[PDB]
């Protein structure tokens, strides 16, 4: 890989610079280089990795949705035929998106998850595995769509099982996992009741544990609790 | 779209 | 080039899709493909080309400024030595920026300018030549900095000479050229008095010609006149 | 920074 000659610490330093410059493709490439050094990642490093790819794929998903909407409009009654270009360009963006998801899933499988023994690391990586399978599911229309959905579900479920056993209900990783799994249920699995139940139970169990927290932890937890409430408001 | 982190 | 197999009309169609998806790197690559077909560009096509590269280089300039500021801070008294990484990454972004500018200048030289005979096309391309030399000048620190500055000046001057002879004072291309040349004077040529004189004379001559315009042309002209006023307000 | 188009 192109980052093979760069020191691990230099890659991490440059990832932080790239973040400040809002250069998320660079940030992701630096973090990929850092993962490929083969050492485990610290908490801060895990977050850099996630921030970088979340931003890259987030932009691709937004572009894909714009193009998909145009494509859907082209296939309505009365719409003038404009040739293959809309499908082609949507496919181009889709393929690039799938490539990024496959890259992230590859890092997780080789070998981040298998070396992650602490709950905070293992849950975080399994949540990411769920997330990137969910992004694949968003664009899937073929033979493998059910398997892709199941891969997302399985990863999220393993993460949920560990989080419930090993983390307090206010832990931000536990909360963010539940938030995202709830969205999986609503948007991917056609399970809005499960989505709503999960978000409500997560919120309520967190509420009950806030009393144990410092001011700074309270701020962290309540921010994600508000995201749960926002989704509940959207869905009810 | 709904919130995710 | 990778776009050599794609129809000119398909490239233009996809550039428009890329714009809607805020995929400006793609938009630029599509427009580069379209220029390389060798036919002259319509007004709409010239604007697509300019929008695409303006957005790509604009992002690179913003990133370069963030990194340059960090680098400058690192070279102040009391700042802890952090190694070569900040310089290296600023250099990386700088090199990519210079590459994009060289690409645009290359399109203009091979062969957009030489085939542009109408004032609207020729002025527009010469303004772009000034603009991309100005972006090169922003990052230049070596033997050639004076020549780069002069290349920008020369292009802007030729564009100004044609615009004054061939276009009304409210023409948006004439106004945008004057706006940008004024900024060249202020930011690149260390000539704030010339910048202010140009912006004021341009504004005032445009004001006097508004009476000749339709409602829609008035809206177009006055928008750019407001940019001139905004700069004047910043500078006085 | 100043306005350009
Ligand atoms: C070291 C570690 O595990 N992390 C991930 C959690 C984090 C610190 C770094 C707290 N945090 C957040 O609260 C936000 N992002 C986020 C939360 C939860 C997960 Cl699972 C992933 C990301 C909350 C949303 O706004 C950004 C920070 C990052
Ligand atoms: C066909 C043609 O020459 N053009 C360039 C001028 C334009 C229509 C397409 C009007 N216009 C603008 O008013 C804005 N951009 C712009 C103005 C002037 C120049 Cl020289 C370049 C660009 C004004 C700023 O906001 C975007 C439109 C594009
Ligand atoms: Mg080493
Ligand atoms: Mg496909
Ligand atoms: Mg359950
Ligand atoms: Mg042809
Ligand atoms: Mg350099
Ligand atoms: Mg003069």
């Amino acid at each position: 890989g192109a980052m093979g000659s760069m020191e691990r610490a230099s890659l991490i330093q440059k990832a932080k610079l790239a973040e400040q410059a809002e250069r998320y493709e660079d940030m992701a490439a630096f973090m990929k280089g850092a993962v490929e050094k083969g050492e485990e990642l610290s908490c801060e490093e895990r977050n850099l990795l996630s921030v970088a790819y979340k931003n890259v794929v987030g932009g691709q998903r937004a572009a894909w949705r714009v193009l998909s909407s145009i494509e859907q409009k082209s296939n309505e009654e009365g719409s003038e035929e404009k040739g293959p270009e809309v499908r082609e360009y949507r496919e181009k963006v889709e393929t690039e998106l799938q490539g990024v998801c496959d890259t992230v899933l590859g890092l997780l499988d080789s070998h981040l998850i298998k070396e992650a023994g602490d709950a905070e690391s293992r849950v975080f990586y399994l949540k990411m595995k769920g997330d990137y399978y969910r992004y694949l599911a968003e664009v899937a229309t073929g033979d493998d769509k059910k398997r892709i959905i199941d891969s997302a579900r399985s990863a999220y479920q393993e993460a949920m099982d560990i989080s419930k056993k090993e983390m307090p209900p206010t832990n931000p990783i536990r909360l963010g996992l539940a938030l995202n799994f709830s969205v999986f249920h609503y948007e991917i699995a056609n399970s809005p009741e499960e989505a709503i139940s999960l978000a409500k139970t997560t919120f309520d169990e967190a509420m009950a544990d806030l009393h144990t927290l410092s001011e700074d932890s309270y701020k962290d937890s309540t921010l994600i609790m508000q995201l749960l409430r926002d989704n509940l408001t959207l869905w009810t | 779209f709904p919130a995710t982190v």
